[PDB]
């Protein structure tokens, strides 16, 4: 995921480390940015990875259902949300359970989807309509026709559009870089493996601890992750 | 099964020892394993055959241990549990029956049950900060999963969810074997017809149901079982 | 101690030579007598699978069709228990080939699911009826296709035996090959006419049954 950690450093990083940008390079501030593509991965763990490194909390709105039956009767509640959000200013905000392939009847599902798109467009009413603190964006991920409804509902005027990278070199290499510092050659293991995911490789390392445990090797060998390919070559 | 034994076995009794091993290979194995299958009550052969391959201690609790009008003794105990756990042995918390203290309600009346499940997410944040340097294995499994919290069967707390539908006719054949080898056996009783049936039947904690039909071998009327109690033992039961 | 009521059926079980000769010899009443669970001399004498006691109780003439409670014949404890000589002297009595049990099962479901390949050429031999079926409607097929006996499957061919025997819920011996990933079984039922359309009541088809693409063999031996 080269792409977007690359372009993403300019657009959530901006308002963390480096805010004189926004003087010395007249810029606004990035509302937020739509992932569209397969969500095999990345859609998590990349925004929970980069929230980590921010050392910030991650608030969900779950606007999914079983809200209307687990939560009593159900309500819009949205600036509840946005409190919580100003006492908590990094407050990260991504939809993952309505992130599915099923919304796409057009004819309920783009109603029920709907109600999420109106939270949305409320929401970059309300930080649109007015700015009190930073670290403050919204994250959208939809695969169905709903990404053209956004673009449709996102008139060029405060939006980001981020196309999902497939599993590059570089884009491999570097995931593998930030996603190995929280923790041996992972170079030419990074570079003989191509696949369809970006955390791919962090399956190779969960589906080779096994036998780096069966084995009670005191490294992990290149024997190993190659077993792991043939692992996650026959789960897959 | 050869996935379930196998999964449950190396990430559950293998890192039972040597504690250190849960940073030495990094990525500690997910402790959560969440059994299905309402046809019987189950939940106790799996439990048994950990009771005797490990050796160690297994605190069990009915998931209704500490429903009162009181809201103390939870951390108490389960806090004990854990400081026993992490000081003496990993013992085994067995959780049964989630669905008493997991049910939804928004009145204001029952605030028994809503101020027992604050605690169970009192609880819930201590197993978030019991991620690092811990010695804790809660085995948690339930019959329906439909009602179910999502916080609950969130990732990163319940990450094994196994289903047991039915077992396949090899598994029949051991699970009849391992408790009739025991018992009184004859020629009549057969596992021919008792491997199609029950399989074809949906049914759940056969060792129960032979338990069931050393029930109706107790009357010492009868020395040696029959296939009597065991069509009875399964029409009645 | 004594695991029976009756004395003979305790001699007949731990195998008493010289003291079942001698309690019958010195009663002839004792042979024939009925115990708590319906059984005589004959019943526990063919579960112990002694040649000589049943030789002479069958030798005096004991009823070869003495049924217990529930109509267990002699020849299925002979079938059911694995013994070839004691087949060989029911069989050479006049035993019941069909007999039917409480459930309606014939000495050619215990004896040729227990894999018995000359119990089963034996009673097969006598004159057993291949396509009988029981109380729940299932052959020997569904049993010796459920426990993987590809020999007895086979050899219950060369007595041309039918292969499309419905169960109680309609499910064809087939059905419960490919249920436990018998691939042997799989390929010869479906190789010599095993019929794939037969459904059950659940309406469903033995490709589906069968996983990890195990039904594209199963229909490719089919169409050729």
């Amino acid at each position: 995921l080269d792409k977007q950690i690359k372009e993403i450093k300019e657009v959530i990083e901006l308002p963390v480390k480096h805010p004189e940008l926004f003087e010395a390079l007249g810029i606004a501030q990035p509302k937020g940015v739509l992932l569209y593509g397969p969500p095999g991965t990345g859609k998590t763990l990349l925004a929970r990875a980069v929230a980590h490194h921010t050392d910030c909390t991650f608030i969900r709105v779950s606007g999914s259902e079983l809200v209307q039956k687990f939560i009593g009767e159900g309500a819009r509640m949205v600036r509840e949300l946005f409190v919580m959000a100003r006492e908590h200013a990094p407050s990260i905000i991504f939809m993952d359970e309505i992130d599915s392939i099923g919304s796409s009847r057009l004819e309920g599902g783009s109603g029920g989807d709907s109600e999420v798109q109106r939270t949305m467009l409320e929401l970059l009413n309300q930080l649109d309509g007015f700015e009190a603190t930073k670290n403050i964006k919204v994250i959208m991920a939809t695969n169905r026709i709903d990404i053209l409804d956004s673009a449709l509902l996102r008139p060029g005027r405060i939006d980001r559009k981020i196309e999902f990278p497939p599993p590059n070199e570089e884009a491999r290499l570097d995931i593998l870089k930030i996603h190995s510092r929280k923790m041996i050659n992972l170079r030419k293991i990074a570079e003989l493996m191509p696949g369809a995911s970006g955390a791919e490789v962090k399956g190779v390392c969960t589906e080779a601890g096994m036998y780096a445990l069966r084995e009670r090797r005191v490294h992990v060998t290149q024997e190993d992750f190659e077993m792991a390919v043939a692992k996650v070559m026959q789960k897959d | 099964m050869d996935i379930q034994k196998q999964e449950v076995r190396e990430a559950v009794e293998l890192p039972l020892t040597h504690f250190e091993l849960y940073k030495q290979i990094g990525i500690d194995p997910p402790r959560g394993v969440l059994m299905y299958g309402p046809p019987g009550c189950g939940k106790t052969m799996l439990a048994k055959a950990v009771a005797h391959h490990t050796t160690a201690a297994f605190i069990r609790v009915v998931g209704s241990e500490f429903v009162q009008k009181y809201l103390g003794e939870g951390p108490r105990m389960v806090r004990d549990v854990f400081r026993l756990a992490k000081e003496n042995a990993p013992a085994i918390i067995f959780i049964d029956e989630i669905d008493a203290i997991a049910t939804k309600r928004f009145d204001a009346q029952t605030g028994a049950d809503r101020e027992v499940q604050r605690i169970l997410l009192e609880l819930l944040n201590q197993m978030d900060g019991f991620d690092q340097n811990v010695n804790v294995k809660v085995i948690m499994a339930t019959n329906r999963a439909d009602t179910l919290d999502p916080a609950l069967l969130r990732p990163g707390r319940l990450d094994r969810k196994i289903e047991f539908p039915l077992p396949d006719r090899r598994q029949k054949r051991l699970i009849f074997s391992t408790i009739t080898s025991k018992m009184n056996l004859s020629e009549e009783v057969d596992l021919e017809d008792y491997v199609a049936r029950p399989d074809k039947i949906s049914g759940a904690d056969i060792n129960s149901i032979c338990q069931e039909s050393g029930m109706l071998a107790v009357r010492e009327n009868r020395y040696i079982v029959l296939a009597k109690d065991f069509e009875k033992a399964y029409k009645t039961v | 101690g004594c695991v029976s009521n009756l004395m003979v059926c305790n001699l007949a079980y731990s195998g008493k030579l010289e003291e079942l000769k001698e309690s019958i010899l010195a009663d002839k009443s004792l042979a024939t007598r009925t115990d708590q669970d319906s059984r005589t001399a004959l019943h526990w004498a063919c579960s112990a699978g002694h040649t000589e006691i049943v030789e002479f109780l069958l030798q005096l003439g004991v009823p070869v069709n003495d049924k217990d409670d529930a109509g267990w014949s002699p020849l299925h404890i002979a079938a059911s228990a694995g013994r070839d000589e004691i087949v060989k002297a029911l069989l050479g009595k006049g035993a019941q080939v069909n007999a039917v049990n409480q459930n309606g099962c014939t000495p050619l479901h215990y004896a040729a699911s227990k894999n018995r390949h000359e119990i089963a050429v034996m009673l097969l031999e006598g004159g057993a009826n291949p396509d009988a079926k029981d109380h729940y409607e299932a052959t020997a097929m569904h049993r010796a296709a459920a426990k993987g006996n590809l020999k007895m499957i086979h050899i219950l061919l060369y007595y041309k035996a039918s292969t499309n025997i419905q169960d109680t819920e309609g499910n064809t011996p087939l059905h419960l090959a490919c249920d436990e990933e018998r691939v042997e079984e799989a390929k010869l039922l479906v190789s010599q006419g095993a019929s794939i359309y037969i459904e059950n009541k659940e309406e469903k088809t033995p490709l589906q049954v069968a996983k990890g693409g195990l039904g594209l063999i199963l229909k490719r031996m089919v169409e050729g």
